[PDB]
């Protein structure tokens, strides 16, 4: 069974800095099968990231992801005010399909 | 001048003068397709043609002489009697059954020559 | 004696290849996406192999002309709510006045209307009540009554590759070697003349009557006559014709017969009566070429069938006529008057006997005279107790292709072979 | 575009629920998403990450479970094929969460074959109480 | 060193292209409009990369057998008068005798007829009042009863400046190199034949029972087997039936089922019990050198869905079968007789999932009986708990790209590439 | 005779004496504009090839030298394990990240041999 | 005007769109532009429209 781990689970930034979130898996990803996913309470989730490198259609530039292996980021490279969610990674490839734990992000 | 196919019932060497003239005819809703594929025809069957021409060393010409010795296993007539009194049809029906080892023939002698010519020009 | 190339060389063979159309308001043929039409090479020294019986522009011209008329009936009216009991009674017994309900743009009312329909559309349920004559088997489209039936010229050109060759002999048989050959790009203008038992505006035979079969003692053959000279016939249907138009639908309107203004009167085909009998005394002078000089020759009328090919069956004016020719061909021959032929007229036509399709030709408004040339014939022969001296001899057609066989009977598709290989006493260097 | 669930239920221990996903609010609709996409269905309960509870094919609309979930889960399409159904029964006080469903390609479209949850919809709210 | 240009090198890359098709009473798919077919060159030292997963031959192939199914059932009769309350008894409950007021030729005429329907194909309306199935929701089209819905076997082949090529390795595995290559111009007869669950009469394996799978530890993969020796399974319709024809409109007419002669039996299928018990065991066999020895195989039915995946759905003789195969499907396997499948018929057919479309196929008279061969299975496995030593096996299916996968999964397109540059001593003069 | 590809697999050497095999296969309702358009796309990608030819100075021919310099900085591999060892395919995969500059060089260095036999023939 | 769109089931697989309630006022549409604005370019186009007349 694959878990995702994502590493800190809170993470404290200001509006306009470069943050690095990060997903450990317990073995060897294919890399197409990797997602990130934005969560807020009271909004809808959407997807950032598919494919570990791939942003959606509605998603700006700042947001990319790379990675390899076991070892995956979702770098935001300027906080804005509605980047202030929780982040999770999950993993296709098998079922049933796991998520990665949850990083939030709040302001300083 | 006759105009397209006039030199028909001219004899070879008199037609051979004329090749130009049917050369620049081969290539130019119910009624709309029936206009449009016409036209991929003559334009894949001229394609062929030209093809054919240049994998015998002979493209951008009319008349072409090769290296190809003439079998008398095709027809035994003298050049007189070819030249001078048969037409195109009647020597197309008369050899239209060597056509096909004749066109095999032509390719391989000029892939010979390619690569001879390639080979002397490394000297 | 080496093999050399030649590109260009004047060889043809026999092929067969999709012909496009040129031609020097809108029809029925599409002859305005034609292209424009422009050029005819003698060929000296040239005798080709000519079968008008095995003509492959023969059969794409009758493709073509099925496809070009529906094509130029999918807009129009479907009259599906035409299909309902009529309550009829006779105009004065082969016209009939039908009241009926009928459809109106509001979903939820109804229209009493009425219409003259002919005796020939219309069928008896057991005032009477009737119904029209396909409704049980065919949907009926109204045909549209802006395009014209009128045959335009069309002009058949190969594309580039293929030449036409042109037959000029001017006592072809259309079949075997012609010694007088052309080269031309297209064709002259054929008018789609679509007649039955008589052609109709056709071209005429240079210097005398030509008789054409297959084979002649195949009397299952059709033989096709060429005039040299023309007959002409004039036909009229008197009655004044009033057009009404119904609104059956949103945007649909059928085409009634309203009044009849005047006289009641029968259509009719007047040829002269002198000019006939000249002109079939040349076709059995040069029909007994082939029969005996001996053999009495009879001229009867038609073997049966459906109307249109025991009649002589066309279009002019838009209207459809059926005319009985039976004092056309009605004489034996050993070795200012006219002849007035009625003529019926059907509006609900299955002309190309598509299973399930008909359509309603709308009523043409006025008196319609139309002057036509007879430019030929087709007949059978009857088969006889081979100890016979007689041979009769019917109208006959139905097959169109024999209409259109009779104008494309000097022409040929062929493909230009040009790339030859001959010897010299050449060598490449 | 979006996704729309059905609203947020209140159920008793030992009962079942049931959501609808439409793609479209409109009954006569003709979206067909749910022939085209895979439909997955997630909850989310307070205090924990994503649980993934199937997904359901467009291709008949065969249902892949997940096995701690198997036993009393059921996974619908409608007959009209524009709208589908989860139904969990025997439900618990653990089984109250928020309900999404999402829709993906999940490997199965022809040119590229990417694996991503692009349309999410809303939340159906499920609590289970006594 | 100078640059030379070569020109005709053995050069391709991977490609998409369109492929045309070849095949050696008209039917669904038009294969008489396809082109005659005519071959195979062997590639010595080629080791080419292949994924059947990942083929666009895959795609164009249901892309065109979709687009046939559609071409084939444009013309034919709109069953949206049937659109009706339907007035049902019970034929003695899987069949339900209707009588409903019709439409005639005639827009102002009624008829009274009725039809035998299944079970399946109505629901009721709150004898009982009924309608059709999918009246609300769709326009239902009925089949053309003179259009064949048997599998003709097609050939897809490449345009010029495209090659085919075929992975000749005897245990390939559908994905990465295969060292055994071909060049073709087109592939086998391949016949379209619309399945789930089980695989008919397709091509065998030719040593062993084959194990494919995209990923086999991905247990949202659907899993193909393709068997070495073929099962022949017996299908059959075993009631007489009658069919009637309503004419419903003008040229339009409804096929009925009239009556049932003789007895009132259940469709069904044979599988013979051994043969499928030998075949279940060489699938454990080899379906045990992915998942462990001790591993337990277990065989379970289908999982749910629509009623096409969770029976085996297939058609033959016009009609449309769904069988119960949890006969089939019932096993644990650790480290003369018949199998009777029952099936129910359905008429009313959605076979591609069109919002809003649904097939009327029309009633074959008679009595049908269908031998086919299973030559192979598609299989789903559950998602394990991962301290688990049994895997369950479930029959999947419901994307037809798996059916036609389990055929093209050999072949590949290229395009060539015929233009190399390369260093030579040569100059140019 | 191996017949179409069927040197593949052989040395780029082997290869290159069975050109001809290779080139003259190059040109030739749901099923209908499928074998269309199929059509135009040969006849397209036929004549883009010949264009190429045209435009280096190698019309007509299957090899044809030029007088472009081979730069090592494409491949410093010698000739013995070019035309023995590789095959076409490998050789393609090799400098497949070259190829436009050596068509930009062909397409200059005939320019220049074309203006410079022009000049030579004015006197 | 707040518009309630209605789906009325007319013919097997056919669905006509009504208008069904209008949910608070019923107001007239209407455009607004800048009067100045559009003054100041009405200024421009006659300025550059005089040299013609
Ligand atoms: C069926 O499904 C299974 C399950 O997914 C597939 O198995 C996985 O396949 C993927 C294919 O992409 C594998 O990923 C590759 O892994 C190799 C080997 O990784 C080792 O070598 C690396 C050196 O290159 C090394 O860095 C790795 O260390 C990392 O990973 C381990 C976990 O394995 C982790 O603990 C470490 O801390 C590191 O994070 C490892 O030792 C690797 O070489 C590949 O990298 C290439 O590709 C990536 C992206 O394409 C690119 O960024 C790189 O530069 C490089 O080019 C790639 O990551 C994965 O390991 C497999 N996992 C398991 C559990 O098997 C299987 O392939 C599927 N089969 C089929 C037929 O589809
Ligand atoms: C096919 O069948 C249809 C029937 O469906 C025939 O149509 C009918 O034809 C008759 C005779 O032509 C029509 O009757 C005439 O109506 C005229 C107008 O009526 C006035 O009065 C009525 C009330 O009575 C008003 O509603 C109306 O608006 C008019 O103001 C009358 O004037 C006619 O009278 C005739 O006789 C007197 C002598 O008594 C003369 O002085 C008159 O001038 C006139 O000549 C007559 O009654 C009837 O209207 C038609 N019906 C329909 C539905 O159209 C077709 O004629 C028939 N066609 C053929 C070819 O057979
Ligand atoms: C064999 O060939 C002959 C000769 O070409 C054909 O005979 C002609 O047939 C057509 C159609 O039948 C006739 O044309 C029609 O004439 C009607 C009356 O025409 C006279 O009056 C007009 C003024 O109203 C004059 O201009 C004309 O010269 C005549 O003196 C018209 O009413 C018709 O109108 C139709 O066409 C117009 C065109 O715009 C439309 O707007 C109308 O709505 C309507 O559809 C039409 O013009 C022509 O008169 C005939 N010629 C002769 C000499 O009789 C034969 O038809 C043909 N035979 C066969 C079997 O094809
Ligand atoms: C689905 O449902 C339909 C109903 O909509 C059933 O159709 C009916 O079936 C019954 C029974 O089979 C039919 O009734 C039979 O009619 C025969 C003919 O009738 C004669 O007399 C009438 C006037 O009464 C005339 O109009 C007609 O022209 C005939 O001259 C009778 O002969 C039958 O009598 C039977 O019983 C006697 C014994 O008393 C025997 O001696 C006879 O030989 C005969 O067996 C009988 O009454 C009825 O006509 C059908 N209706 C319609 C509309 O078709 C279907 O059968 C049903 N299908 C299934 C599969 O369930
Ligand atoms: C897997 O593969 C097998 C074998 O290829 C298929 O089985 C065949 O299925 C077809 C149905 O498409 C069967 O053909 C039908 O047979 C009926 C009876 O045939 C017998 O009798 C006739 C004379 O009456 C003999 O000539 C014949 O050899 C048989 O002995 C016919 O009544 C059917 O007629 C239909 O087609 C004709 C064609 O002209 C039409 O005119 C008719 O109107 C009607 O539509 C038809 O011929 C065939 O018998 C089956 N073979 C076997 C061995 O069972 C499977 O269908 C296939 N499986 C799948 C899923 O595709
Ligand atoms: C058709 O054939 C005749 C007969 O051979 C040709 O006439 C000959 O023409 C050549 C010209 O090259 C003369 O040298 C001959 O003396 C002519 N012979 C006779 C008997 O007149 C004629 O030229 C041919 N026509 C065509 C167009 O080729
Ligand atoms: C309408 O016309 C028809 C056709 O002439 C008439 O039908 C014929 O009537 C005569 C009268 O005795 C009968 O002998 C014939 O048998 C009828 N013909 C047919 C085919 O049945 C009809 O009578 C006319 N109607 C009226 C009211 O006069
Ligand atoms: C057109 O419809 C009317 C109905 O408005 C028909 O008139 C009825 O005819 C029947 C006989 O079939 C009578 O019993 C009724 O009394 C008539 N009136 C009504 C109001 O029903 C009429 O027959 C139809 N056909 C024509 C040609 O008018
Ligand atoms: C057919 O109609 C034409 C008219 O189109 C008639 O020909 C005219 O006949 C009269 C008297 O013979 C001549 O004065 C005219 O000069 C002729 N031509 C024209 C154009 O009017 C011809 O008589 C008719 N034929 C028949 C058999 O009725
Ligand atoms: C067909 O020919 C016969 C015989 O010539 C015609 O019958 C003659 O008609 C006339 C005029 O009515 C009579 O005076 C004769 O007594 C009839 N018999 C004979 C033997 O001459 C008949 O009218 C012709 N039919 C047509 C349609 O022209
Ligand atoms: C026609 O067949 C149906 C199906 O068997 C019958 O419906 C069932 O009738 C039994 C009789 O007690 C009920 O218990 C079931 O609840 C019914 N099934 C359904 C789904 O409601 C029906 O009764 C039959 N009609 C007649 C007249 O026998
Ligand atoms: C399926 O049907 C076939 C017939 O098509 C059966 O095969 C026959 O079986 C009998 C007895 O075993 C043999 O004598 C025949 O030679 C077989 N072939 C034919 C063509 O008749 C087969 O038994 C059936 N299978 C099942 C499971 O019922
Ligand atoms: C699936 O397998 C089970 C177990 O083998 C079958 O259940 C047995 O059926 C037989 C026949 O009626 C009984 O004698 C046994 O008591 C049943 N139970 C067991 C534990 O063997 C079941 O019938 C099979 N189902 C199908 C559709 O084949
Ligand atoms: C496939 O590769 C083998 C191995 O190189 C080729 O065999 C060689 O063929 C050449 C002929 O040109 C001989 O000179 C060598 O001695 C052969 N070597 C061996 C080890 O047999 C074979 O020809 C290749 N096949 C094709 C079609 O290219
Ligand atoms: C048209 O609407 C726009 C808004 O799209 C209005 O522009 C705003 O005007 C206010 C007050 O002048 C400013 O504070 C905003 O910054 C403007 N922009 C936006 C994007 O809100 C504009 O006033 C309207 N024009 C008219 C004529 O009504
Ligand atoms: C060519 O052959 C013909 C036929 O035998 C003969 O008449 C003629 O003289 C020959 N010509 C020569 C130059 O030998
Ligand atoms: C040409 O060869 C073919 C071989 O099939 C033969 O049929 C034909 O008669 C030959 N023609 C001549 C003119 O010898
Ligand atoms: C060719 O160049 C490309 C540059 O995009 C590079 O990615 C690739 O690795 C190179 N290939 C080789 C064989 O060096």
């Amino acid at each position: 069974e694959v878990v995702l781990t994502q590493s800190p689970a809170i993470l404290s930034v200001s509006p306009g800095d470069r943050v690095i979130l990060s997903c450990r898996a317990s073995q060897g990803l294919d890399s197409s099968h990797l997602a990130w996913y934005r969560f807020k309470r009271g909004q809808i989730p959407t997807l950032v990231i598919f494919g570990t490198s791939n942003r959606a259609r509605g998603t700006p530039d700042r947001f990319s992801g790379s990675g390899s292996g076991a070892d995956f980021t979702l770098t935001i490279s300027r906080v804005e005010p509605e980047d202030f969610a929780t982040y999770y990674c999950q993993r296709y490839g098998g079922t049933p399909i796991t998520f990665g734990g949850g990083t939030t992000l709040d302001k300083k | 001048f006759l105009g397209f196919l006039g030199a028909a019932g001219s004899t070879m060497g008199a037609a051979s003068m004329t090749l130009t003239v049917q050369a620049r005819n081969l290539l130019s809703t119910v009624w709309g397709i029936k206009q449009l594929q016409a036209r991929v025809l003559a334009v894949e069957r001229y394609l062929r043609d030209q093809q054919l021409l240049g994998i015998w060393g002979c493209s951008g010409k009319l008349i072409c002489c090769t290296n190809v010795p003439w079998n008398s296993s095709w027809s035994n007539r003298n050049l007189s009697e070819i030249w001078d009194n048969m037409t195109w049809l009647q020597w197309d029906k008369e050899i239209s059954n060597y056509t096909q080892i004749i066109y095999g023939l032509l390719e391989e002698s000029q892939n010979q020559q390619e690569k001879n010519e390639q080979d002397l020009l490394a000297l | 004696l080496w093999v050399t190339v030649y590109y260009g060389v004047p060889v043809w063979k026999d092929a067969e290849t999709t012909l496009f159309c040129a031609s020097d308001k809108h029809n029925v043929w599409a002859t305005h996406a034609c292209v424009p039409t422009d050029q005819e090479i003698h060929l000296e020294n040239v005798t080709e192999e000519f079968n008008m019986w095995k003509n492959n522009m023969v059969e794409q011209m009758h493709t073509d002309i099925i496809s070009l008329w529906d094509q130029s009936l999918k807009p129009c009216v479907k009259l599906t709510p035409l299909c309902v009991t009529l309550q009829c009674t006779n105009v004065t017994g082969e016209l009939k006045n039908c009241s009926f309900n009928m459809t109106t743009e509001l979903r939820d009312k109804k229209q009493k209307v009425y219409s003259l329909f002919y005796r020939l559309d219309v069928v008896q349920i057991n005032n009477k009540e009737y119904r029209l004559i396909n409704c049980n088997t065919s949907a009926i489209t109204q045909a549209c009554p802006k395009v014209s039936f009128e045959p335009i010229p069309i002009h058949y050109c190969a594309p580039a590759g293929f030449a036409i060759l042109k037959c000029k002999d001017k006592k072809f048989n259309g079949t075997g070697p012609c010694p007088s050959v052309s080269t031309v790009q297209c064709t002259h203008g054929i008018k789609p003349v679509v007649s039955t038992q008589l052609l109709l505006n056709g071209s005429l035979a240079e210097e005398e009557v030509m008789i054409r079969s297959e084979n002649i003692t195949n009397n299952a053959k059709n033989i096709l006559v060429q005039f040299n000279t023309p007959v002409q016939i004039n036909c009229t249907r008197p009655n004044n014709n009033t057009r009404k138009s119904i609104r059956i639908g949103p945007g649909q309107a059928f085409y009634a017969t309203g009044d009849i203004i005047g006289d009641i009167r029968q259509a009719h085909c007047n040829v002269s009566k002198a000019t006939w009998n000249e002109t079939l005394g040349k076709v059995v002078k040069q029909l007994r070429k082939h029969f005996g000089n001996n053999t009495i020759i009879r001229f009867a009328n038609s073997s049966g069938g459906d109307l249109e090919v025991t009649t002589h069956s066309f279009n002019c004016g838009g209207e459809f006529f059926y005319c009985n020719t039976s004092g056309l061909f009605n004489s034996t021959w050993i070795s200012n008057d006219s002849i007035t032929l009625p003529c019926r007229i059907k509006q609900i036509i299955n002309m190309w006997q598509r299973i399930g399709q008909a359509m309603y030709a709308p009523p043409i408004q006025g008196v319609i005279r139309c002057v036509s040339n007879i430019t030929g014939l087709i007949l059978t022969r009857d088969g006889g107790s081979t100890n016979s001296t007689t041979e009769t001899f019917r109208p006959g057609g139905g097959d169109m292709r024999d209409n259109w066989r009779s104008e494309l009977y000097k022409y040929k598709v062929v493909k230009i072979e040009p790339l030859g290989v001959a010897p010299t006493r050449c060598k490449r260097r | 575009g979006r996704l729309f669930q059905s609203g947020a239920e209140v159920k008793r221990p030992g009962a079942s629920v049931r959501i609808s996903c439409r793609a479209d609010d409109d009954p006569y609709t003709d979206d067909d998403t749910f022939t085209k996409y895979w439909t997955h269905w997630i909850r989310q309960a307070p205090g924990q990450r994503p649980e993934w509870l199937g997904v359901i094919s467009p291709h008949f609309a065969r249902p892949i479970y997940s096995y701690k979930f198997r036993d009393r889960l059921t996974l619908t399409r409608d007959s009209s094929l524009t709208a589908v159904y989860l139904e969990l029964k025997g439900l618990q006080p653990d089984d109250s969460g928020i309900y999404f469903c999402a829709r993906d390609p999940f490997g199965d479209r022809a040119p590229h074959y990417n694996y991503h949850m692009d349309v999410w919809g809303g939340g159906t709210a499920v609590i289970v109480s006594s």
